[PDB]
């Protein structure tokens, strides 16, 4: 018997430039760090 | 090789800049 | 269509993905100079003698420097306000020795600065909009001028200017602190107020907005104008400060009635003034 | 479709699904507690439980074990400084399989188990259960759930203070002096009265389980028949899951700040034998006090028990150590092997002089040596500076009482420098660096990372109930 | 055996009592007066 | 919507009595309490913790551990 | 309007001069604990009069009085 | 009609002045706080406490007045005014600094009320309460920086004393001791603070110079001309709004966790590679190195005094100079 | 330098990059 | 052993494995 | 840490036959 709860995942384009530019901007601060 | 990482985390990011100008989705 | 008609119509159009304009004509070469000199010089440059004194100081990130250690040297003590032009040096190795990259840099820089300010004139004006975001705009321009160009013409040499990195953003501020006392310059008071301030209105401004959405212009004006009215203030304030006009001083206020003196904050201030410029000044 | 911070919301209105996510988590959870307590036997050196005891190693969760009873292990060794002995010989003397092994394996399958029974409750989500007598919606009544967990709860709270704690039928609990010498896995005995109330001593532990364990079982009982009243359940929105959610978060943040608490200030719960020393201990000269005393004590200096002296070193202080100097303390300052012995220093007039101790603020401190009187004597001047009070100029003389260097004197001006440096560390040891590459800076002990994370995750918690309470109590606008 | 300090905790409880009694009483005697 | 076994076994206390509620306050005054009885308790802690509160022959500290 | 500014000219002077005399009359410093200009040291009690114990501040400040 | 049902009425009616259940906490605690500071500022000294002058009576100015902070000894003594310290002499807990205190406990009520009063408002109107979870930074900071990071040191001694001159030593003794300039965290919450503002600042302007000539600007225009100036612009306005709300709350949230992390002394104080790399030879200076060195000269010239209560002793020779 | 350094930047830059392309990626296979 | 050995085997393993999850999940997101 | 290397990349393994197992698609 199928879930009647189940819905899909949508993230569009500019979100998806944004998430990437949180992350580098993240790993380029933090790097410097991790290297110790 | 710390010069390396930094390097290509910069890199990725111009790579970025220029797909996130050029090629956003027309709003509308 | 005329040949220079042709090209005026190209470079003043409304159809380029970015827009050009007269202003951007001189805007593009010189941005992308100081981009490219920035990261070039920023990967890998020779030691430069900061202090004018045969001494290097490295900056690069081949040269041992990560992201928030690494930095451009500011131009050598001994050249003052010479300008320092590549054809206008003894040799390529010594011309980066006395730190040549870091005045390319923040000449072309600036040059680019102030004429993006003028292409969003030009574009506001093109499109059809009243043309006051440039006016907007003329407050960081006035900041960064006063670090990079008003300061060190204060103090006569380009080796007082600030680091093009991280961790000489914070030495330059240190420095800053210890030589004129800037926490208690009342128009640094203005600029953090101005700061704290603009992200508070700015949040109230967005939930309110948000909360609801599911004279009001003057609303608007206000959040445009309060930080820029707080970092003009406090970018003068740093331009007051390069030419010796120092901040408060309240060193050595209260006195005993003998005539001891009791100890204030104030005092504890100018004690650790005291310590960051002692740690300064190499000799004397 | 959801945006990617809304994905989870699809088991909101299913209550099988719900539960299957939450057995899956509980999976996740038991089986990290498995693989760490795993890689950290596998990293461990039993050898030494004097100058490297677990807490110098970086260790986590052994401590958290040892506190109630795990000793020993399979391979022999136990913490407590014996080969284990197989002291259960009967029923009721399982202790010869729960070491860390047995811990592990039981965590272990704990894991693969809750993962199975997820899965099962997320293929069979539409079991009759969750759904009323005549209603297709399911339709779960909180409050009388909550007083049945709450009854779970309080059982196990009860028999784990009146049966495990006291020892009647279980491993005890970590006990100790008051200086971190003898540390024994003992039952206790709960008393009623004030005293208890002390968080250093472990009387009270027992006697909290025990009275709130009961407390919690007429709390579970109560609930379990007590229906709520229309004005709480109409204000708190007691059929909205989101309440229940908000108000655990809530708990669970000020549950994290009060372990916080304790963890940095110590109590009977974090034994410094486990945990390793506060940072409040060394502010205070908790050890130097009690060490100079001893000794004044008419004891000679080289009947020091070591332990008392290593924990008079300042390396092991958790304020010492820093947020990316990643690994354990052995890795900073290296592993200790031996102690120099206790120092003292003389002048050219022969007056006896004291190096002033490093506090845990500075990370330099200027190597000042004083007469007892207050005077400064002699001192290191700063990288090259000319003296008119200094080290050479004066010259010091230095000789040890006990240990590697005992009754030697060393008046080799580099060598004075050296160990007057070691002197305003705390006290002189002897560190190996070889064997692990130590980069000589410190290291937090375990005491400090837990209170840094948990902290952490306490501020970030509250501002999670303050979302929660939001969406519960705003719910018919946030739609 | 009481001591200084739990003497003191206990005057702060009669204190606390009287300053929420006196602000509950306050607003719940004004709110009733002008129904 | 399986009848399984267990399910028949607690389907009373999953939603025999969902959405009942007693109407007006109910317990609510004896609850308020315990609250504030409790808001002695942790708070008396909290000072005991902290040497504000000094109970006779019991000294906050370290010094406690002796007899183990 | 005009009946309040009776109350409001015949107190607030009160008020203003209660403040006034309550630093004047030296009160101020017997109720905060602070020192006459002449209290923060004697002629020639230099020393600074710094608490080292928690448990019994109010006796040593006693003593530093 | 019960008693509590007049009593909620009651609070809620309209006044010029909206008071709530939340009311209850907030104003009698914001009230306190503040006339804490006030009395602090204009009566008490810190003579034992510091050995400072910070109050009207010594004659001190505006700029150097501070409820300064209670003694080391003390610890983390609450300091009631009935405690074992003060055992209800009012002199002594004004003495000993009390009043720091008994202004920072009644703010944190304060501020916890206010953001309570929010929810109701939210509440009544009937909007989302989007601004009670941007207050909830504000609340981040004041317990990191108040309450927590004193909490993770040796005593209250050593919290930020209410004033102006005092907070500024507090920044000082910050970068000399913890080196907070170089933690990521308050990186995060610069950025944030700074994007906060310029966030404001073009909108404003934006939203001024794209006024129809009559929401109420054109939004297409702006899309436009930030598109073709800057190369990105926002196209929704719930999206530009909610950024604007979400930026200073995250940087401020970030910094809160930077100094819950410095409380215990778990600061990012330096860079092993290049404490190494400086100690194999001594020509390798870069601007980390100097400022290690400022860290070292402020920590020594400023100790002696800040912290008295140590009786640091060091003299001329062990003080760092620029030779 | 750390040794594990390079492979922490290395996994912080790649976990969450490839969960947004992959939300990314199957959002706009979709309609 | 080679310090690069953990890296080439990790890389090895994810590439691949990255791109058949996108290519699947980008296809049973469409019908 | 070769031995974590194999001992993951076979648990993958493990974890592929068990939804490869009970978890195909059904054929028709
Ligand atoms: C987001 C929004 C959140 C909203 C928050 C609203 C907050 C409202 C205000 C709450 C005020 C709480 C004040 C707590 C004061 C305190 O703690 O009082 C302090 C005492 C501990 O006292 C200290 O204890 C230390 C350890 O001493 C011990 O060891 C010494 C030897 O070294 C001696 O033997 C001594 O006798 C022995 O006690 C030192 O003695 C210190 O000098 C002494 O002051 O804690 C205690 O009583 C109780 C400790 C356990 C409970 C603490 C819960 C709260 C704090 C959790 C966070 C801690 C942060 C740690 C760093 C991160
Ligand atoms: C240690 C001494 C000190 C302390 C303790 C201190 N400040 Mg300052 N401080 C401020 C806040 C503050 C706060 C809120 C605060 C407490 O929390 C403090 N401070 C504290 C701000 C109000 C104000 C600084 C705000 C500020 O940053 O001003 C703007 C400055 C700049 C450079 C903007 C740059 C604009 C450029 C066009 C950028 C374009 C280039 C970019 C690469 C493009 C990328 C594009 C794309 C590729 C992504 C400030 C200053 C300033 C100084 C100085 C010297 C100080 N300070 C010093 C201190 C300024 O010159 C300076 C000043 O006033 O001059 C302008
Ligand atoms: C049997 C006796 C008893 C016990 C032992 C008991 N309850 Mg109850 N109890 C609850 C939880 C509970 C838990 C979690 C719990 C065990 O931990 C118990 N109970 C236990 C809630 C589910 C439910 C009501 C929920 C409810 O509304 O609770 C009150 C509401 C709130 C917001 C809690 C107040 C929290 C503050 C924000 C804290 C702020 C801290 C501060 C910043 C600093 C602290 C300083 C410190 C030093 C002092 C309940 C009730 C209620 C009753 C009654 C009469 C009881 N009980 C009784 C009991 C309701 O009316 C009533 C009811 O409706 O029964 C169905
Ligand atoms: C960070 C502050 C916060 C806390 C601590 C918190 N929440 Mg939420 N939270 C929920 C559960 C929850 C639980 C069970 C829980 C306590 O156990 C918390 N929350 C706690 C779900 C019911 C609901 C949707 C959940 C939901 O959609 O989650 C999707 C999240 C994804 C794909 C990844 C997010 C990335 C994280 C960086 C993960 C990193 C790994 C992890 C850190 C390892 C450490 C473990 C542990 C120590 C933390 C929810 C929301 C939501 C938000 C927001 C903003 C929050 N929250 C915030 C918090 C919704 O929009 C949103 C909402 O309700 O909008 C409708
Ligand atoms: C049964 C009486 C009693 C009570 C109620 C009790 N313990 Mg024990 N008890 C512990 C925890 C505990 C908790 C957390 C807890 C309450 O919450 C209790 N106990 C309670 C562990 C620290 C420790 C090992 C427990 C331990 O490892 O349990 C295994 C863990 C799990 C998930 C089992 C998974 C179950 C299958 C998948 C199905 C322990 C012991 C142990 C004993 C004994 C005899 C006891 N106990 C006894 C009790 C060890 O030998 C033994 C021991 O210490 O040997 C040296
Ligand atoms: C991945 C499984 C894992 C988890 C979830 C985990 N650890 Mg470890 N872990 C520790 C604490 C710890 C805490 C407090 C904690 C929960 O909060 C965890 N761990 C959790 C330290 C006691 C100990 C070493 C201390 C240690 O290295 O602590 C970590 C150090 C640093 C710089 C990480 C801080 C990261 C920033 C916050 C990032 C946030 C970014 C931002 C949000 C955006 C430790 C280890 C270690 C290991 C290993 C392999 C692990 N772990 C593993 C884990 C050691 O080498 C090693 C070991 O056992 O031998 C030393
Ligand atoms: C110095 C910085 C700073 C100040 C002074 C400040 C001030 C204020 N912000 C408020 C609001 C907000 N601030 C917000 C975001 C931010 N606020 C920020 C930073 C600040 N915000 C930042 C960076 C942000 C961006 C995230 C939001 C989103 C809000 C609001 O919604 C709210 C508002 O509506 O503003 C109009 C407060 C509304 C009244 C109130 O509840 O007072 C505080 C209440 C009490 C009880 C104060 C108690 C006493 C305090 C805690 C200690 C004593 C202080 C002394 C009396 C004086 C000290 C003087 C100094 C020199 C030491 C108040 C005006
Ligand atoms: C909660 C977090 C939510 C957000 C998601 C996560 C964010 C990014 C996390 C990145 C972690 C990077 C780890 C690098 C490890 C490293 O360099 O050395 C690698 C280190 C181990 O380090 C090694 O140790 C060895 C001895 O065992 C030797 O000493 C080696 O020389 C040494 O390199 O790995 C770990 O320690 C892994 C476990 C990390 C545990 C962190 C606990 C603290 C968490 C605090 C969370 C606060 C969140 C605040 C948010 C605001
Ligand atoms: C245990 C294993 C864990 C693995 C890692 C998991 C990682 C999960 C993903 C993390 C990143 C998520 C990013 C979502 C990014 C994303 O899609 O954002 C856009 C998104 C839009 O929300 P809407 O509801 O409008 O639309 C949702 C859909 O578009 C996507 O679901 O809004 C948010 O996510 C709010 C928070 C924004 C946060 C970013 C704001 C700041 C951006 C710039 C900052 C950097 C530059 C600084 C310069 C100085
Ligand atoms: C505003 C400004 C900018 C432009 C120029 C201009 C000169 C106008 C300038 C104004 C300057 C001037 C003169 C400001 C005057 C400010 C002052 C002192 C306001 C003070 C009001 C005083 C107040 C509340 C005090 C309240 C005291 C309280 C509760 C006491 C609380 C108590 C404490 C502290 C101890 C325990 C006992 C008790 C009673 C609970
Ligand atoms: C399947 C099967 C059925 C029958 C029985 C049988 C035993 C055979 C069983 C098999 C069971 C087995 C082998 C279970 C193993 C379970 C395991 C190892 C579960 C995983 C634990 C690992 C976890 C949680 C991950 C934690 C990672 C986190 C937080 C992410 C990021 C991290 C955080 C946020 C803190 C700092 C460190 C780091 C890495 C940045
Ligand atoms: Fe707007």
């Amino acid at each position: 018997t199928p879930n009647p709860n189940k819905q899909p995942v949508e993230l569009n384009r500019a979100s998806l430039f944004i998430g990437l530019l949180l992350v580098l901007v993240l790993a380029l601060l933090f790097s410097s760090y991790f290297f110790n | 090789m710390d010069v390396i990482a930094y390097v290509f985390i910069l890199a990725c990011i111009i790579g970025l800049f220029f797909f996130a100008v050029f090629f956003r989705e027309k709003p509308t | 269509a005329s040949a220079w008609e042709r090209f005026c119509s190209f470079i003043t159009s409304t159809n380029n993905r970015l827009y050009i304009g007269w202003f951007g004509v001189l805007m593009i070469p010189t941005l992308l100079t100081a981009v490219t000199c920035f990261v070039i010089a920023f990967i890998g440059a020779p030691p430069v003698d900061i202090d004018g004194i045969r001494e290097p100081v490295a900056g690069s990130l081949l040269y041992g420097n990560n992201i928030i250690t690494g930095a451009v040297v500011p131009s050598s003590n001994a050249i003052g306000l010479h300008l320092y032009p590549i054809w206008e040096a003894a040799s390529l190795d010594e011309w980066l020795y006395n730190g040549g990259p870091y005045q390319l840099i923040i000449f072309h820089y600036m040059i680019g600065c102030i004429c993006y300010l003028g292409r969003q004139w030009e574009y506001s004006y093109r499109l059809g909009m009243r043309p006051w975001i440039c006016v907007a705009y003329s407050a960081p321009l006035a900041a960064t001028y006063s670090v990079f160009l008003i300061y060190p013409l204060g103090q006569g040499s380009f080796s007082d200017g600030m680091p093009l990195g991280i961790s000489g953003t914070f030495n330059f501020m240190f420095v800053f602190q210890a030589e004129h006392n800037i926490l208690m310059h009342p128009f640094h008071m203005f600029g953090v107020a101005g700061v704290l301030g603009g992200s508070l209105f700015a949040a109230m401004h967005g939930s309110l907005v948000s909360s609801t959405l599911v004279n009001s212009r003057s609303l608007h004006f206000f959040l445009g104008a309060w930080p820029v009215v707080c970092i003009w203030l406090t970018a003068m304030g740093i331009s007051t400060m390069a030419f010796n006009l120092n901040g408060f001083n309240f060193n050595h206020s209260i006195v005993d009635s003998q005539g001891n003196v009791v100890n204030t904050w104030a005092d504890v201030l100018n004690r650790a003034n005291l310590g960051f410029e002692v740690m300064h000044e190499r000799n004397a | 479709g959801l945006p990617w911070y809304r994905v989870h919301t699809v088991v909101l209105n299913d209550p099988g699904r719900l539960l299957s996510v939450h057995l899956m988590h509980t999976a996740l959870v038991s089986g990290w507690a498995g693989s760490m307590a795993l890689y950290e036997l596998a990293k461990y050196d039993p050898s030494d439980p004097v100058l490297n005891p677990m807490w110098r190693q970086g260790t986590f969760v052994m401590p958290v074990m040892t506190r109630i009873g795990v000793t020993h292990s399979w391979s022999g060794w136990t913490v407590t400084g014996e080969p284990w002995v197989t002291q259960p010989g009967i029923l009721g003397a399982h202790l010869n399989f729960f070491s860390y092994e047995g811990v592990i394996l039981m965590h272990i399958l704990a894991a693969g188990l809750f993962f199975l029974a997820a899965v099962w409750h997320w293929i069979n989500w539409d079991l009759d259960i969750y759904y009323p007598d005549g209603s297709s919606e399911p339709a779960s009544d909180w409050p009388k759930i909550f007083g049945l967990h709450l009854l779970t709860l309080g059982i196990v709270c009860f028999g784990f203070g009146s049966l495990h704690l006291t020892g009647i039928l279980g491993p005890g609990m970590w006990v100790s002096d008051p200086y971190g010498l003898t540390g024994h896995v003992q039952g206790v005995s709960p008393d009623w009265r004030p005293f208890a109330f002390d968080p250093y001593n472990p009387t009270g532990l027992v006697t909290h389980h025990i009275s709130a364990g009961i407390a919690l079982i007429i709390g579970g009982i109560f609930h379990t028949v007590s229906r709520p009243s229309e004005r709480l359940y109409n204000a708190l929105s007691m059929g909205n899951v989101e309440t229940v959610l908000s108000s655990s978060v809530a708990f669970v943040a000020a549950a994290a700040f009060v372990m916080v608490g304790t963890m940095w200030y110590g109590s009977a719960t974090t034994p410094i034998e486990l945990f390793g020393p506060t940072r409040y201990q060394w502010d205070s000269g908790y050890f130097q006090t009690e060490i100079q005393r001893r000794v004044q004590s008419g004891q000679t200096w080289d009947q020091i028990p070591e332990k008392l002296v290593f924990y008079d070193y300042i390396g092991n202080s958790p304020a010492k150590g820093g947020l990316f100097r990643t690994g354990a303390m052995n890795s900073g300052d290296g592993i200790a092997r031996a102690w120099e012995g206790h120092p003292t220093f003389t002048d050219s007039e022969g007056r006896e002089l004291f190096v002033r101790r490093m506090p845990n603020f500075f990370e330099t401190f200027p190597v000042v040596l004083t007469d007892k009187d207050g005077v400064v004597r002699a001192d290191i001047p700063f990288r090259r500076a000319e003296s008119r009070y200094s080290f050479e100029q004066k010259g010091v003389s230095v000789s040890f009482e006990g240990g590697t260097l005992n009754g030697q004197t060393f008046t080799d001006a580099p060598s004075v420098k050296k160990y007057a440096r070691k002197a305003q560390l705390g006290e002189p040891f002897e560190f190996d660096r070889e064997t692990l590459g130590s980069d000589g800076v410190f290291r937090t002990s375990t005491r400090g990372w837990f209170a840094f994370s948990h902290s952490c995750y306490a501020l970030l918690f509250f501002f999670g109930h303050w979302w929660h309470g939001a969406r519960t109590i705003f719910k018919d606008v946030f739609e | 055996t009481i001591t200084p300090s739990l003497q003191g905790f206990f005057y702060s409880i009669l204190f606390g009592a009287i300053v929420l009694g006196l602000l509950g009483g306050g607003f719940i005697f004004f709110s009733q007066k002008d129904k | 919507p399986k009848q399984t076994w267990w399910g028949d076994v607690l389907k009373g206390n999953n939603n025999s009595e969902a959405g009942k509620f007693v109407p007006g306050w109910g317990t609510t005054p004896v609850m308020a309490g315990f609250v504030v009885m409790i808001t002695l308790l942790l708070l008396i802690m909290l000072q005991v913790y902290n040497h504000t509160i000094v109970l006779d022959g019991v000294d906050a500290g370290w010094t406690s551990l002796g007899g183990f | 309007s005009i009946r309040y500014w009776i109350i409001h000219t015949i107190t607030v002077p009160m008020l203003f001069l209660a403040g006034w005399l309550f630093v004047s009359t030296g009160l101020a410093y017997d109720v905060f604990g602070t020192p006459r200009p002449n209290e923060y040291f004697d002629q020639a009690r230099q020393g600074l009069p710094l608490v080292t114990d928690r448990y019994e501040g109010k006796q040593q400040i006693d003593e530093f009085t | 009609r019960g008693w509590f049902d007049v009593l909620d009425d009651w609070l809620k009616r309209d006044r010029f002045v909206f008071i709530g259940w939340s009311g209850i906490l907030l104003f009698p605690c914001a009230f306190l706080s503040i006339g804490g500071w006030f009395t602090g500022t204009t009566f008490v000294t810190s003579w034992y406490t510091h050995g400072l002058a910070s109050s009207y009576l010594e004659g001190a100015n505006f700029l150097t007045v501070a409820v300064s902070t209670p003694a080391d000894s003390l610890g983390h003594s609450l300091l009631l005014l009935w405690g074992p310290e003060a055992q209800g002499d009012f002199t002594r807990w004004c003495q000993l600094g009390g009043l720091w205190n008994f202004t920072t406990l009644h703010g944190v009520f304060g501020l916890i009320g206010f953001m309570l009063r929010q929810f109701e408002i939210a509440r009544l109107v009937g909007v989302r309460p989007y601004n009670a979870v941007a207050f909830s930074g504000p609340i981040a900071v004041y317990v990191s920086v108040f309450l927590m990071y004193p909490l993770g040191q040796s005593s209250w001694f050593f919290a930020p004393s209410w004033g102006v001159t005092s907070i500024f030593r507090f920044l000082l003794f910050a970068q000399g001791f913890h080196n907070l300039t170089l933690n990521p965290f308050h990186m995060m919450g610069v950025a944030g603070i700074l994007g906060g503002a310029l966030l404001c600042a073009i909108h404003g302007a934006t939203v001024e110079n794209t006024l129809f000539e009559d929401e109420t600007y054109s939004m297409v225009t702006a899309n436009r001309f930030w598109s073709q100036i800057f190369g990105i612009a926002f196209s929704n306005k719930r999206w530009l709004h909610f950024f604007m709300l979400f930026v200073p709350v995250t940087g401020l949230w970030a910094s809160a966790i930077g100094l819950v992390g410095i409380a215990l002394n778990m600061r990012a104080y330096d860079f092993v590679s290049q404490e190494i790399r400086a100690a194999e030879d001594p020509e390798f200076e870069t601007f980390y190195t100097k400022n290690i060195l400022l860290n070292e000269g402020l920590r020594a010239w400023m100790a002696p005094q800040d912290q008295i209560h140590e009786n640091f002793i060091f003299p001329e020779e062990v003080l760092p100079r620029g030779n | 330098v750390n040794d594990l350094g390079a492979i922490a930047t290395a996994l912080f830059v790649f976990i969450p990059c490839v969960f947004l392309i992959l939300l990314y990626a199957q959002t706009a296979s979709r309609g």
